[PDB]
RNA sequence: UCUCUUACUUUUAACCAGUGAAAUUGACCUGCCCGUGAAGAGGCGGGCAUAACACAGCAAGACGAGAAGACCCUAUGGAGCUUUAAUUUAUUAAUGCAAACAGAAACCUGCAUUAAAAAUUUCGGUUGGGGCG
RNA sequence: CCUCCGCAUAAGCCUGCGUCAGAUUAAAACACUGAACUGACAAUUAACAGCCCAAUAUCUACAAUCAACCAACAAGUCAUUAUUACCCUCACUGUCAACCCAACACAGGCAUGCUCAUAAGGAAAGGUUAAAAAAAGUAAAAGGAACUCGGCAAAUCUUACCCC
RNA sequence: GCUAAACCUAGCCCCAAACCCACUCCACCUUACUACCAGACAACCUUAGCCAAACCAUUUACCCAAAUAAAGUAUAGGCGAUAGAAAUUGAAACCUGGCGCAAUAGAUAUAGUACCGCAAGGGAAAGAUGAAAAAUUAUAACCAAGCAUAAUAUAGCAAGGACUAACCCCUAUACCUUCUGCAUAAUGAAUUAACUAGAAAUAACUUUGCAAGGAGAGCCAAAGCUAAGACCCCCGAAACCAGACGAGCUACCUAAGAACAGCUAAAAGAGCACACCCGUCUAUGUAGCAAAAUAGUGGGAAGAUUUAUAGGUAGAGGCGACAAACCUA
């Protein structure tokens, strides 16, 4: 391509233009309504027991009449409690490894560079 | 094959670092401190091993009744199986009766 | 975009070049070189700043810095600590020998005071205006950051507007007047589009 | 627009209007012979032929008569060093026929004459290699491999 | 049985380093003489004639 | 590694943060309580020490409650704390015989009762224990109010307590609106169970129902920043005029 | 032998599967009896393209421009620049009341507006 | 088909060129006879024979190779199945009583008795080829 | 010279013998243009097909088989009206290939519509020699089951009987 | 001198401390990752068995919220294998560590990816120059088996005694394991490298301390008591139980479809005979083309037929023109 950087400049310009227009609308929405999100939503447990942010959709009939919406379950049954602990402990092992590994790097790094301590 | 062709990197050990020059200090805290402290209280490590000694089965049994409620589900299940196996090994297998 | 392995080793060739791909294929895994941690604020070596070589083949010689690598704390000086390699070699031609510079660690170079061309240590301080500057430990004098050409290479002092370049008088003119209307509402007023039909309420869930 | 929530429409509702569109089309040269009025574009999946018809007339003021689109599958055969299949993204190819009998031919964006520099260009590194290569000569067979540097 | 050789090297040009780089090659000597000198014919005879 | 807290303490840790910590203080105390229910399917010892006939020594004795299984159908009636007993038995009452599974179920009756506070008749499923306890309490309304939560063992029974307590607190005229004298007479018979309406509104609710109830009290559309900034601007302008 | 780790698209499956699965394009109508598709004009997004004649701005900006610091817009900054001068002027005059908030520009409700703010009923 | 086989073509085969497996393998510089031996010897004893060496055939030997083979026996090792093996009726069904009712009954529940259909577990050793221990 | 194959659809598969370039170089041989390998680029354009149906009541005894005879049982594969509501219109998706399931470029498995021998699709022989043994096929004097557990194979195109 | 061999990091393990993550846009319970229509659909229910009792049938340890001590005591128990308290006593507590691992190790992890299986599920392998690759004129020598350099000369567990001399002479029945006894024609081993198998202190003994007392609460003591040292392996079943996943093969069923030339006959679970289905006999093949095929010969081929598609029945079971058949080789 003759000038590949030209595309990057326009894409940066397009994203900057989109940020400015979006920011102005967001500032006005907080003034008139105070809502921080332009799309309605709520925090609901899924079938897997984890807290998720469910983004609402547009419907013509109320939710108590929707055939397809009512099949979707937003509650966790008791048998998911054990799996939640298992997944939490899995992250704890991952978190522990990261914390312990960083300390190992520092201890080794002072052996070859003692001036770091001094 | 199976043996290195070069010498290992040289290792220099500081015989007078902070830890070695102060190793064994306060081991006579009870004798020289009017028995206010005990040398076993200077042990640092697992809460179920400070000032206590036993075989593998006794360590597993003691660990389960002290930190068993804090262990992970996988670790707790492994500990329970280890106790079951060690119970069968020591009380049913061996050369002497 | 940028695709760097977790233990990618930076070298003289910039990342993403054709030579870098051959030198560092995505599958290879080498021992990560130990790098002394240096804060970005603590770093005091910049391009275009003359430094003296403390250790090397030719120590005590001062040369301008053309490139710096923060990842490995590397300093490149033109005309100093350079080996010789054949460039443009083919099957029939032996090649042309050119001097190729070698990187220098930050501890292998030492900044020199502008007044006295001697090695010295510098410490970061502040001026009266509040701008951060570096002050030498001995014979404290201000050493400003030398001017260096930009990465892209555009010279603002030799810049001519093109056919699709906004003029400065139009890129700085303020046309925005704050109000309580969205862009969608404002455009219809300017364009003149009228929509008398109303939007019926819907259910969100 | 893509990656946006389209407001739902009900009977007698307001006209759906888009003021800023994120659709980007690129004109491509057809790989096979096509009619003169036929023009080929690459459009995002979220774009339809009805949107494309209003896209060209709305923005470029290009009258279009017939629009036909097809979805092209991207080959997933490529595998990397980890034996993981590399997926080439699928793209939608749109064929546009001009309305008022206009004929469109894809221009040559890289003319050979323009590529050749009429003005003199003298690279510093290139000059060093060229001059030394021409000055240096092949070893004379009659010299039998004896170095020619020595004048003795 | 799916293992293969690591044949993935391709030939690249060493004529020019990667472009759009601030660093440039520093050269100490020129390629050729700026103005070629042609010694006068018969200088060998003048070698004997030192005066 | 190890968890900071034991697993059985995580339930009470969830009451320290989130919407649970914002629940009323009196309601939170009722959940943490683990009061022992009244024995039903076993006879308590009655004493703390007894003399073992074998060795003639004063040994300590403890009452070990028998686990009770309450079917979900028991939450729509007043079983009096009875329920299914899931246990084992020995054939022919011989320890050397094989062990078999045995389930004991209470005898259920769909009796009808009348509540004076609510002025309504209910057709509920009850056992003989509930019938006896109501007679010992001298009325259904007394039985509901006197019996604690761990002894009622019925979600519907807890809802009746909440309904009755609100009428004893609000002094609701809906109870015989045409009989002012009769209305006061009923409320003077249950005056000993008066509870403030603030605390009587959370009685019997489960943890899940309390969370939703508290969420509704905290649910409101956010105030627009325009209204907030108007107060800030005027307040600053008022102080500005004072300096002038 | 099926590749379960591949993106499921409309190109896979029998005729019923291929016709029901799409690519993400929003519908612009509905199917009537006899499989006859009815297109709604109001469901087709109509592009509001302005006139670009005599437009000062250009896609690029000349390098001879100041490096002004970035000042992201906020609700408080927008309120002070637009609404505050109107309120301050009326406050000095002495005729100010909360009832006239709609006069300053405040919108108590978003209903009855072509462009609602929450939830928004317009495209980008 | 045979007395009684024979001829020919094709594939295979063998040779030249290309590509290139598998079971197998303690180490072998790997002979015959007689004898001996854990009872069937290339290896021990006594005789005989014996330059090295590849290719093509053959199938007597290497108790040839291939799945701890089939076949009998062993185990206080398993499982299926059958039953007048032992241990049970939890469960199911039918009655009885208590309970609970109306004024009689049913449903339900508890405790029993009958079966039904199942559940758990085991199959003592010694001796005896034509027996009825 | 073969063709018991072919073409298309359905299902399945998912770019998998199109172009260009390659230090290229292993598809069970070959290979420079080498290429069923790698990189890059190109592509299959809807009329066919898929994706349908405003509500409430009310309607639908008499097969099919050339449906006309006849003859059945196994008794069958196809229908609306009334009133109200209703007038915007051609979107979306599938479209390639020598292809799929059998660990393989596997002598196997594989639905329907046409062609019933092709107008389509192919190649049994790497070269040589013409030993044994082995597989397949053909021919045979005189005899014709003498072979063998047995007319098994092969030739031929047979008769009669018993058991179940 | 080839193949190779070496080369230290990635990262991990065990503790301590501290209570952890989860809204860029869009999509995602229908066939998930699919903008957009009238629903009613609901969670809760003793674990069992292996195993030990040398069978087995009652029984047989499983954190339940303070270490130690009371104490393996009271009790429980085919009073037997074994199980087992309480009153009471009261504890210190400083995260930033290692007589942990170093690419067959340490997590499986370069990754739950490649790959395998319909699914549940199983589950890898490997990397190595240098300050500089913008020094490849590069990261020199030597090292397993395997080869090459360099085929072989009577005779024999291949060696030993020897010898001027390789052989020739003389002497010599491989190893391990299992058995009374193996050169045994009994087991295992082609070979190289790495990995791979004896854990417990009651008593007694030995060596110190103190001593009618010993011990840093409890416990023992008629020379004992305290402390240390020093004794108790690896691989392999067929099974059993619990909870899941499977009827895309097959067994049968349901829904709505499709196929069956020609001839003879008659309104046939008829005859001959293609497609099609089936697999009688023989041969080839036997790590094959094929974890059941090829060639020829056969049975049926308008029906209790064949077949595509979707759905159903799931192991204490299904299903079955009962073959103990079939339910993913
Ligand atoms: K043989
Ligand atoms: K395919
Ligand atoms: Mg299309
Ligand atoms: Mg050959
Ligand atoms: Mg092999
Ligand atoms: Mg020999
Ligand atoms: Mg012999
Ligand atoms: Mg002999
Ligand atoms: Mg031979
Ligand atoms: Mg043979
Ligand atoms: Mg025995
Ligand atoms: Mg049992
Ligand atoms: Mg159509
Ligand atoms: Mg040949
Ligand atoms: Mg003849
Ligand atoms: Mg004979
Ligand atoms: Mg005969
Ligand atoms: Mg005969
Ligand atoms: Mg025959
Ligand atoms: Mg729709
Ligand atoms: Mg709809
Ligand atoms: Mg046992
Ligand atoms: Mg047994
Ligand atoms: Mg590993
Ligand atoms: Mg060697
Ligand atoms: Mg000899
Ligand atoms: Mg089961
Ligand atoms: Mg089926
Ligand atoms: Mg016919
Ligand atoms: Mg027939
Ligand atoms: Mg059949
Ligand atoms: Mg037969
Ligand atoms: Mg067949
Ligand atoms: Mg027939
Ligand atoms: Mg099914
Ligand atoms: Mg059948
Ligand atoms: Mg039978
Ligand atoms: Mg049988």
């Amino acid at each position: 391509m003759p000038s590949p950087e030209r595309l990057d400049k326009v894409v940066d310009s397009m994203d900057a233009l989109d940020k400015v227009v979006q920011e102005r609308e967001d500032a006005l929405r907080l003034l008139q309504t105070g809502q921080e999100r332009a799309r309605p939503g709520a925090w609901r447990r899924d079938i897997f027991g984890r807290i998720i942010w469910h983004k609402f959709k547009q419907w013509v009939i109320p939710w108590h009449l929707n055939k397809r919406y009512n099949r979707k379950r937003f509650f966790a049954l008791p048998y998911v409690d054990h799996f939640l602990r298992l997944e939490r402990e899995k992250r704890a092992r991952i978190k522990a490894r990261k914390e312990n590994l960083e300390r190992k790097k520092a201890k080794i790094l002072l052996k070859k560079f003692p001036h770091l301590a001094e | 094959i199976g043996i290195r062709l070069t010498l290992p990197p040289p290792k220099v050990v500081d015989r007078w670092n902070e830890k070695r020059a102060m190793f064994g200090v306060y081991d006579n805290i009870g004798i020289l401190g009017n028995f206010e402290k005990h040398p076993k209280e200077l042990i640092r490590g697992p809460i179920w091993l400070r000032g206590w000694k036993g075989n593998e089965l006794q360590r597993c049994i003691r660990k389960r009744k002290m930190v068993g409620s804090r262990m992970f589900a996988d670790d707790l299940h492994n500990l329970n199986k280890r106790i079951r196996y060690l119970y069968k090994h020591f009380n049913r297998h061996g050369k002497f009766r | 975009k940028v695709t760097l392995p977790p233990h990618y080793r930076y070298g003289m060739s910039p990342p993403g070049s054709v030579a870098d791909k051959r030198k560092n294929p995505p599958w290879i895994r080498r021992r990560p070189v130990v790098v002394e941690p240096i804060s970005d604020e603590d770093w005091y070596l910049f391009c275009g700043d003359t430094v003296e070589i403390l250790e090397g083949k030719d120590a005590g010689k001062q040369g301008k810095v053309v490139q710096v690598i923060r990842q490995r704390n590397w300093v490149v000086v033109g005309g100093l600590n350079t080996h010789y390699r054949y460039i443009g070699k083919t099957m029939d031609y032996r090649g042309t020998m050119i001097p190729s510079e070698a990187p220098l660690l930050h501890r292998q170079v030492k900044l020199v005071d502008p007044m006295d061309r001697k090695p010295t240590e510098i410490e970061w301080r502040f001026t009266e205006a509040g701008e951060r500057v570096r002050v030498s430990t001995r014979s404290g004098r201000i050493i400003p950051k030398p001017e260096f050409p930009r990465a892209d290479g555009i010279v603002p002092e030799t810049w001519i507007d093109g056919p699709k370049d906004t003029s400065v008088e139009d890129a700085l003119e303020r046309t925005y007047v704050p109000c309580l209307k969205t862009l969608q509402e404002e455009v219809m007023e300017a364009m003149g589009i009228k929509e008398t039909r109303k939007y019926k309420k819907v259910y969100w869930y | 627009a893509r990656n946006v929530v389209y407001p739902l429409y009900r009977l007698g509702g307001p006209q759906l209007r888009v003021f800023r569109t994120n659709f980007f089309i690129q004109l491509v040269r057809p790989g096979v012979a096509q009619p003169e009025d036929t023009v080929q574009f690459r459009i995002p999946m979220e774009m339809t032929r009805v949107d494309l018809r209003n896209y060209l007339e709305g923005i470029y003021n290009v009258p279009v008569a017939a629009v036909r689109t097809r979805v092209q599958h991207g080959s997933n055969k490529r595998r990397d060093h980890r034996n993981v299949r590399i997926k080439k993204p699928d793209y939608k190819v749109a064929y546009v026929q001009l309305a008022h009998g206009q004929t469109f031919t894809f221009p040559d964006l890289f003319p050979e004459k323009d590529e050749s520099p009429e003005g003199s260009a003298a690279d510093d590194l290139y000059s060093m290699l060229e001059e030394e290569r021409q000055q240096r000569q092949s070893s004379d067979p009659r010299r039998g491999g004896v170095p020619s540097w020595f004048g003795l | 049985t799916e293992k293969e050789f690591m044949q993935h090297a391709r030939k690249a040009g060493l004529v020019i380093p990667p472009e759009k780089s601030d660093r440039s090659i520093h050269l100490a000597c020129t390629a050729g003489i700026f103005d070629a000198y042609v010694p006068p014919e018969g200088d060998a005879r003048i070698s004997s004639l030192s005066k | 590694p190890l968890h900071k807290y034991p697993v059985w303490l995580w339930k009470r840790l969830q009451l320290r943060e989130g919407i649970c910590s914002r629940l009323p203080g009196h309601y939170l105390r009722s959940l943490e309580e683990e009061r022992t229910p009244t024995p039903v399917h076993y006879r308590p010892h009655g004493a703390k020490f007894k003399i073992n006939p074998k060795n003639g020594q004063r040994e300590r004795v403890e009452d070990v409650p028998i686990p009770i299984y309450f079917p979900p159908e028991s939450q729509r009636g007043l079983w009096g704390g009875e329920g299914w007993i899931l246990g084992q038995i020995y054939a022919n009452n011989d320890k050397l015989s094989k062990r078999l599974k045995k389930v004991w179920k209470p005898q259920l009756f769909e009796r009808e009762f009348y509540s004076e506070i609510l002025d309504k008749k209910f057709t509920v499923t009850v056992t003989m224990r509930t019938l006896d306890l109501i007679d010992e309490a001298y009325g259904l309304d007394f039985y509901i109010l006197k019996t604690p939560k761990e002894d009622l063992c019925s979600k519907f029974g807890m809802d009746l307590k909440r309904g009755m307590l609100l009428r004893l607190a609000r002094q609701d005229p809906q109870l015989h609106p045409e009989d002012p004298e009769r209305r006061a007479a009923i409320y003077d018979k249950y005056k000993e169970f008066a509870i403030p309406e603030e605390e009587a509104e959370w009685v019997g609710l489960t943890l899940e129902e309390a969370i939703e109830k508290q969420r509704l009290l905290e649910e409101k559309d956010p105030v627009p920043l325009f209204k907030i900034y108007v107060a800030e601007l005027i307040q600053q302008l008022q102080q500005q005029a004072l300096s002038e | 032998g099926a590749d379960r780790m591949s993106k499921w698209t409309s190109k896979r499956g029998p005729r019923s599967f291929r016709g029901r699965k799409g690519r993400g394009a929003k519908g612009i109508g509905f199917l009537t009896s006899g499989w006859r598709f009815v297109q709604i004009k109001e469901m087709v997004p109509e592009f509001v393209v302005p006139d670009l004649t005599g437009f000062k701005l250009k896609p690029y900006v000349s390098y001879l421009a100041p490096e002004s610091e970035e000042t992201p817009l906020t609700a408080a900054q927008l309120f002070s620049e637009a609404v505050a001068p109107a309120i301050e002027k009326d406050f000095k005059d002495g005729t100010f009341d909360p009832d006239n908030l709609e006069k300053y520009g405040f919108e108590p409700t978003q209903e009855g507006k072509l462009f609602q703010l929450y939830p928004r009923n317009f495209l980008r």
